[PDB]
């Protein structure tokens, strides 16, 4: 890192001088907690047919969804203190965040 | 094997399965394409495996500016010495400018509709053709820079290029910074939570980790219960506005053509400005538009965002809704019947433990978006906790961060708590009425509206160099 | 993991269920504290010829060695209220914790 | 490679380079032989370059089992349903059993007496035969186990050889814990920190990560400052005992000739008992034998274990001096005169400063055994505070800690309470007088030392089905 800069760099190197990668970009994430894998280090939940997580069995992702997400649309409530506005800078804000690449 | 049409699990591919009595897909041999994120140590059976951010995790505005030297050069206008950011060549919206077209090998934007010819945008940060609304916000904060690049070079004739992109690029980070920390965040987490994990700023820190954690990446994602199934297009006397005033979402995915096509961002940004964002209810989690039909037109089959919410956290060997409770010093509903009382909702915690059979397993998302929402906030002690932690390790281990002693002057600073994601719309469309802060808030025309002419403009004066 | 087991294993794998590699063998270490390299990632301080710490010259290990750890063993101080079998268990209590591998 | 014999910087190699006027290496194109540890993930540069333990975390005797499926097969006799762990089949210590020999590819102790020919030992780490004391301890823990199930295999005719191995190694698994949280701890980290860092067990919590932190295979090297130039062994009598009763230490390391062909592990124990360590004193922090001559016997040149250990922190990325204060808690000196004020030595503080310019700089090791001594501890408060913290860890996040339930039963449990260092050393040895508990502290013969008849043996009488 240089001695004195003026500006961000693009990829965030050197915004923190002792660990100069830290929050810059193409970097693993911090993890807050152990993951938990299937085999405890890289097969995800729901992997393997049978294998239960943690004593019981693992719900199917769009089951979930069926079962607790759906709901008729008609029923959709308008939030009286929120424009649609505090929807779109979240996902405009998510953007500056995080994007988390996977294979073509 | 290509993820893409194969249900065959083989790495990369992890597919969602389909239940029995599914209402949409009735063939139990289909599943929901799904890939698999980028380890970040391939191949390791020693590393615990973990995925990739690719972009800053600072509030840097990166999702302008590109968090890559070749692509944050593409972006910019070297044609001279004005230091702006290049602009669609082709189209213009009003007279206005567009974001460039990018050159996608498959180009989903052109899915959309053949005939219209229209590829997707390219911006700094990859999906910003994802959704009109959100191609708008995009178009609006290049206009900005530029804008500002505009008036600094009338203030300081002698800056060059350089100098002027950095500058304006410098002011367009704060202005995110200021609406997310004094706008949005307050919005989303509630009075309470927003004093206890984020205090009153005092300096920058370096031995505050800025890293995005893995589980914000899904946390975050508590935004799809807001999600209207609907995008709204609005007329200059806010008044719907034809053609097709009331799209449905899945027909807007990737729909580049109708901010080029349809009358620009004008009527988009007033759409957002004066619809309500819909309300997370317990029984009304997130709308069929994404639940059933996400990017139906350019997919072989209709994408399941909340399941592949669910599915991803997984993928990313997340921890259970407990496990997250427990380190966020929140009680732990072992029950259904203390499950019941965390969510006020008896009903609910029975479903759930139909599904998961024990808290432990909740998938974090689902489990976020299932509890009550704070008072004046739009997540519940879970979301508010992963989600308010995340944003004071990017302000206080941001050495940039725009309050942080010696990265503006002291006028500077005076002049920029004056700006808003209003005024910035005043001075960059042809919108002449917009909402009254907080913006975030206001939703009903007109009451929740003002003139622009009754906000100050952010004034540049202390940006000048003798 | 099985559901039911009565002594540890070998390696350590399983002792904690929900994350079963933790304390196990041939796995990375935790950090407590972001890494500190030259380079942000990887090369160690005092790899480059004149590349600075933190605004300062890096100490051969070797001097700080010779300039602060060096002394005169006759001037050996004998701890009065420690047995040399407290320096051993010492050593044999961290090769039951920790071995960093090397090529 | 070759990180034995070039100065090349060439991955892995990290040679140390030899500063001017060297009171040792007079050859300034020469250097300190030294290897980069391997790296999680070999090549990528994504990841924050980290290091890896062979070993399991958990304090459950790895050293004498193993870590890994066929090493720890290897070290069992399995010629017979007993459950005993393999011995040696060509030499006895006065008729007691003996660390099997290792069959290494290149082998250092082979080195260190060429007439005697005599091999490393295979024990359940691979650093069993670095020094004879460290060996005694591991052979002490064999005889232990072996005594054990053997005890058990009377109590229960029936159990099978896997039964008696499990349940042998459970107990030396518990010895284990219980000497070092029991007796040892608390003289390391002093009762302040003891209580700070280590309080009261409640039991087993599955969200306590066990895990060896990075930071701890540097800092627990404090224990480098309590070490002694020379190897002590004494007679029955607790005599100098001939032929050589002071060997300096740059001749015992990887001198496993010696426990076989000079006396066993009695004598060499015996040493351990009646003779003080080290203290740690701040113009007097590690000696010349470990500092100037490790490993001589076995390499072109003597290496500097401190210096190894500053290397090592570097290699490993690990943060200085003031952020670990920081990440404990404590406050982070600034200046020379700061420096000064948390040393409470002010030299000690110039030359730090004159070696590092600035307080964030000092190596974790050399700034952690810097600090004066807490009260009836033997660490500073910043080591204290790390090493507290892993122990901690290690015991709140093992399934399979001692006291927790459904782990042994109450009455075991009440029996195990009852096991000591001195008592194992009474069992497994020809030594009839040890030291007074608490045996890290006791360290003057006869004033510290009691009659083996007057310390109990452990009860298994609770282990019979
Ligand atoms: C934050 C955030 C992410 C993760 C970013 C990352 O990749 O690291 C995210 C994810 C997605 C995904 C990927 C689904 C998968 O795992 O396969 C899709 C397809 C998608 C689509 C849309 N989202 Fe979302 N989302 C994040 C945050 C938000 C927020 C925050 C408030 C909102 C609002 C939002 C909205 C939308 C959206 C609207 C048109 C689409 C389409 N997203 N997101
Ligand atoms: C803990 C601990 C380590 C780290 C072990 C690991 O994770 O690999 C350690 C290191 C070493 C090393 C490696 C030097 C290098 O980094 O290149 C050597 C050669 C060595 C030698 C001796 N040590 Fe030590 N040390 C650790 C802890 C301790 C303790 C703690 C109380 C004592 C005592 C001790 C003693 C000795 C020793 C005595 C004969 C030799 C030789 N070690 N250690
Ligand atoms: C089992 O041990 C763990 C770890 O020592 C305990 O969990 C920990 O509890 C603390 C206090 O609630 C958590 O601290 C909190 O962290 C959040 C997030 O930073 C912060 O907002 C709060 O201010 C608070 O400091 C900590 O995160 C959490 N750790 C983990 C790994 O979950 C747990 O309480 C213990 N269980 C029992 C019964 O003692
Ligand atoms: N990870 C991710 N993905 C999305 O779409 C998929 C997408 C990825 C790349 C470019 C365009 C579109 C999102 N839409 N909103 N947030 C998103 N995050
Ligand atoms: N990491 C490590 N290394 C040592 O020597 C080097 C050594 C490595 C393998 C076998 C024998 C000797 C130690 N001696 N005491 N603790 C040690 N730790
Ligand atoms: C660069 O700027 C000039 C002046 O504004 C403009 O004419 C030109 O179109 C710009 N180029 C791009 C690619 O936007
Ligand atoms: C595609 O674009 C053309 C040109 O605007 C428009 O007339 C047509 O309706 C669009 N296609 C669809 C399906 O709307
Ligand atoms: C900087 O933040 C860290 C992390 O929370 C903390 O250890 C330290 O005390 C902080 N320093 C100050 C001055 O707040
Ligand atoms: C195994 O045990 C038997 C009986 O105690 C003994 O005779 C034999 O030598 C042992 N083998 C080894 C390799 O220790
Ligand atoms: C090697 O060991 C033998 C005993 O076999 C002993 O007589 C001799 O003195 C030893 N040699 C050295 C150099 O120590
Ligand atoms: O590490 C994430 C976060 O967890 C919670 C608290 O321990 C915070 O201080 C810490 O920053
Ligand atoms: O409240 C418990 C705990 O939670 C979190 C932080 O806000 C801490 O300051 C607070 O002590
Ligand atoms: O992270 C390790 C150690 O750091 C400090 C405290 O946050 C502890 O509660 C924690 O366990
Ligand atoms: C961001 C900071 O990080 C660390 C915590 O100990 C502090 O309390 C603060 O939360
Ligand atoms: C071992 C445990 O880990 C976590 C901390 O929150 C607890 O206080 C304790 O130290
Ligand atoms: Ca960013
Ligand atoms: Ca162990
Ligand atoms: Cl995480
Ligand atoms: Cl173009
Ligand atoms: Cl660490
Ligand atoms: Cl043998």
């Amino acid at each position: 890192c240089p001695e004195q800069d003026k500006y961000r760099t693009i990829t965030g190197m050197c915004n923190n001088r002792r660990s100069p990668t830290l929050g810059a970009s193409n970097r693993a994430f911090v993890r807050w907690l152990p993951a938990e894998y299937e085999d405890g280090f890289s097969l995800p939940y729901g992997w393997t047919p049978g294998v239960k997580r943690n004593g019981f069995p693992v719900a199917l992702a769009r089951a979930v969804s069926n079962e607790i997400v759906r709901f008729p649309t008609d029923q959709l409530t308008p939030d009286q203190e929120r424009s649609l506005m505090f929807m779109q800078w979240g996902q405009l804000l998510d953007h500056d965040l995080d994007f988390t690449p996977e294979p073509a | 094997v290509n993820c893409e049409t194969s249900c065959v699990q083989q790495p990369p591919c992890f597919p969602l399965k389909i239940p029995p009595n599914d209402p949409r897909i009735k063939n139990q041999a289909d599943c929901i394409p799904f890939f698999r994120s980028c380890p970040a140590c391939p191949g390791s059976n020693i590393t615990i495996r973990n995925q990739i951010n690719a972009l800053t995790s600072f509030v840097d505005a990166s999702m302008v500016y590109g968090s890559e030297e070749p692509l944050a050069r593409n972006l910019r206008n070297m044609s001279n010495q004005l230091g702006l950011l290049a602009v669609n060549q082709r189209f213009q919206d009003n007279g206005r400018a567009l974001l460039p077209f990018d050159n996608l090998h498959d180009d989903p934007c052109l899915l959309t509709n053949r005939s219209a010819r229209i590829p997707c945008f390219l911006a700094g940060d990859t999906r910003s053709s994802e959704m009109p609304e959100l191609t708008s916000m995009h178009t609006l904060l290049l206009r900005e820079h530029n804008r500002l690049a505009t008036e600094l070079k009338s203030l300081n004739p002698r800056w060059d290029g350089e100098r002027l992109y950095q500058e304006a690029r410098k002011i367009v980070g704060a202005m995110v910074q200021i609406i997310t920390y004094r706008d949005y965040l307050p919005l989303v987490l509630g009075p309470t939570a927003m004093r206890k994990y984020l205090p009153t700023y005092r300096s920058y820190n370096d031995s505050v980790d800025p890293r995005i954690a893995n589980v914000f990446t899904n946390a975050f994602r508590y935004g799809h219960t807001l999600i209207q199934p609907f995008m709204f297009r609005l007329d200059n006397r806010y008044q719907p506005m034809e053609p097709n005033p009331r799209v449905p979402l899945s027909r807007v995915f990737f729909a580049s053509w109708r901010v080029v096509l349809e009358g620009g961002i004008d009527p988009i940004l007033r759409g957002l400005m004066a619809t309500p964002a819909k309300l997370n209810r317990q029984n009304q989690i997130a709308v069929d538009e994404i639940r059933e039909r996400l990017f139906e037109q350019v997919m072989r089959i209709g994408l399941d965002l909340p399941a592949l919410n669910m599915q991803r956290s997984r993928d990313h060997g997340l921890p259970g809704y407990n496990a997250w409770r427990r380190f966020c010093g929140l009680p732990q509903p072992e029950t259904v019947g203390q499950l019941g009382t965390v969510l006020r909702n008896l009903k609910l915690a029975r479903k759930l433990m139909e599904q998961y059979g024990t808290p432990n397993n909740i998938d974090i998302w689902m489990g976020g978006v299932s509890e009550p929402l704070k008072r004046k906030g739009r997540v519940g002690p879970l979301l508010a906790c992963i989600i308010g932690t995340q944003f004071r390790k990017l302000r206080d281990g941001d050495r940039f961060w725009w309050e942080n002693e010696g990265v503006f002057s002291m006028q500077q600073r005076q002049a920029l708590a004056q700006i808003s994601l209003p005024r910035i719309i005043c001075d960059n469309t042809g919108i002449t009425t917009v909402s009254k802060n907080n913006i975030f808030m206001s939703n009903s025309y007109p009451r929740d509206f003002v003139n622009c002419s009754t906000l100050p403009a952010l004034n540049l004066a202390s940006w000048r160099e003798a």
